[PDB]
């Protein structure tokens, strides 16, 4: 002998929620340079005349 | 009886005691179950340990 049982309608559940995500685009590195000539032709007079 | 015959077979001494008294089923806590009442009318069911 058994005790009766009758199963009732589901309680409800705890909700998922869904997620679409789009990343960050990376950082762009910087672009090289030529050393300013017109520059550094000033230096190596200065220090000649040091 | 068959539980002192099947304990027998397995090897284990059966039940026995001294002084005045009487062999009886009881619960957990000792509580001996009515001798005069249907397993029915007590709160016995299937899956019960005694």
């Amino acid at each position: 002998m058994k005790r009766g049982f009758a199963r009732p309608t589901p309680e409800k559940p705890p909700v998922i929620k869904p997620e679409n995500i789009v990343l960050s685009t990376p950082l762009s590195i910087p672009p090289p340079e030529g050393k300013p000539w017109w520059l550094i032709v000033v230096g190596v007079v200065v220090v000649g005349l040091l | 009886k068959v539980v002192n015959s099947r304990l027998r077979e397995l090897g284990e001494a059966p039940l026995e005691a001294t002084g005045r008294g009487r062999w009886a089923l009881c619960l957990v806590d000792g509580a001996p179950l009515r001798a005069t009442q249907s397993l029915t009318e007590q709160d016995v069911y299937d899956g019960d340990r005694l």
